[PDB]
């Protein structure tokens, strides 16, 4: 239909021809190349839509309303905003408790799109007590009871009510969600799993109190789980998760080591999916600024000789997530550990990728080769790392570098060369 | 020191993955 044959059928005094317009206007509104969301707006067609949510008689036309703004909040901001200016979200949250399982879903789906579109909004739907209704439609015993595309949007829809920083979800919201998206990331639904994981990866970005309200919940065996799935859209969170994690304390990052994640990533550090790989290498980085027995704990599974592939072939972010992940074990390991890095063949692909001319990578690798160095130094071995940089070309480098512009690069190799090489 | 997503994300946005934000219904 046009637009102007909407509002008329919208704005007649038959309630079948405002559901047949209603009805045109959903269809309208899901068309596949460029839905004429702005006229619909400029119309005032919101306020009657979101009257027509109310109509408990008329479940059609609740259905085919539900349907309608779901579509415009799917919108840009401002289309989300004309939304929830309409008085839609509590409209939306009287809806979940409908009879009809098809019309309640369509609001928790539009639910999912007001709460996705950013912290305020997110915010204003918790507000409106969505919370409670919510987790109701998941309080039964066997969560198979429930229809698979139900559950799937329901788990969305409670993600991005875990999402978005500036500020984080309130903590009495995260702590009243928590239960529920523990049983998720056990139910056996490959996209449940997914936005289960999306869930708890928002819920461990921030603050390590953070992280320990999740981690408190027993979840990181089953994210390690998840980590060795088959599907690309599960181990994507599952690893952000992990990752996130293990930015936090020692124990915390002990958790994950506990769980038995360190045996996959032979396979994460490979995996030609390049986020995958760059992820894994963020990862590690983040377990190698652990302590001594941490690293200790990458070293026995076997990573060193990956971190050294990585370093030496991978994509430019890549090799650089892993000069950092190198740098962060040269500071805190033993002198045992680092002169391993030298015997895994770390030097020749460190020297190699010094020929990027970004001040900040080459400042890192200095770092870390000055603390391979000073380990050299107690073990009485300066002499033999000091040829294996100048047969690889990398002493042609670092002398060169003592004519970069940077002050803290050309001392940096000054100071080596000095030390080193005279 | 550990460092945060923030700081991941910094160095390699766009394209740093995230779950679906908003769904149109067909």
């Amino acid at each position: 239909w046009s637009v102007e044959d909407i509002v008329k059928g919208i704005n007649s005094n038959n309630l079948e021809s405002q559901l047949q317009a209603t009805q045109a206007a959903r269809k309208l509104l899901s068309r596949e190349k460029q839905p004429p969301i702005d006229n619909i707006i400029r119309a005032g067609l919101i306020p009657k839509f979101v009257s027509f949510l109310g109509k408990t008689d008329c479940s059609p036309i609740q259905f085919e309303s539900a349907w309608a703004l779901t579509n415009i909040a799917s919108g840009t901001s401002e289309q989300t905003k004309a939304v929830v200016d309409g008085g839609a979200i509590p409209a939306f949250i009287s809806l979940l408790a409908s009879p009809h399982a098809h019309i309640s879903e369509q609001a928790v789906w539009a639910l999912g799109n007001i709460a996705g579109d950013g912290s305020a909004f997110r915010d204003l739907v918790i507000k409106h007590g969505a919370i409670d209704p919510l987790l109701a439609l998941l309080a039964v015993p066997d969560l198979s009871t429930l229809a698979c595309g139900y559950l799937r949007n329901l788990t969305w829809t409670l993600s991005n009510l875990c999402r978005n920083k500036n500020p984080a979800p309130p903590l009495d919201a995260v702590e009243q969600i928590l239960p529920t998206l523990v049983r998720l990331l056990h139910h056996n639904d490959p996209e449940v799993l997914a936005d289960s994981c999306w869930a708890i990866s928002y819920l461990t970005d921030g603050p390590n109190e953070r992280i320990e309200m999740v981690v408190k919940k027993g979840v990181v065996p089953q994210l390690v789980k998840l980590l060795g799935a088959t599907e690309l859209p599960i181990v994507t969170p599952a690893l952000r998760a992990i990752g996130n994690i293990v930015t936090g304390t020692d124990e915390q990052t002990q958790k994950v080591i506990d769980a038995g994640a360190l045996a996959v990533f032979p396979s994460l550090l490979t995996n030609p999916k390049t986020n995958i790989q760059k992820e894994a290498t963020w990862t590690m980085s983040n377990i190698t600024a652990g302590r001594q027995d941490q690293i200790q704990q990458v070293v026995n599974h076997g990573l060193v000789p990956f971190l050294v592939g990585v370093l030496s072939k991978a994509d430019f972010k890549t090799q650089k997530e892993a000069a950092w992940a190198i740098t962060n074990y040269t500071s805190g390991g033993t002198v045992e550990q680092i002169v391993y890095l030298v015997h895994c063949g770390i030097i020749e692909p460190l020297m190699n990728l010094l020929s990027a001319k970004d001040t900040k990578i080459i400042q890192v690798i200095l770092d870390a080769i000055s603390n391979i160095f000073q380990a050299a130094e107690k073990l009485g071995e300066t002499e033999k790392l000091s040829i294996m940089i100048e047969e690889c070309g990398g002493l042609d480098k670092i002398e060169a570098l003592q004519r970069h512009e940077n002050e803290s690069v050309y001392k940096a190799s000054l100071n080596l060369i000095e030390k080193y090489f005279s | 020191a550990k460092k945060k997503l923030r700081e991941y994300q910094q160095r390699n946005d766009p394209g740093v993955p995230t779950g679906a934000k908003k769904k149109k219904k067909i």
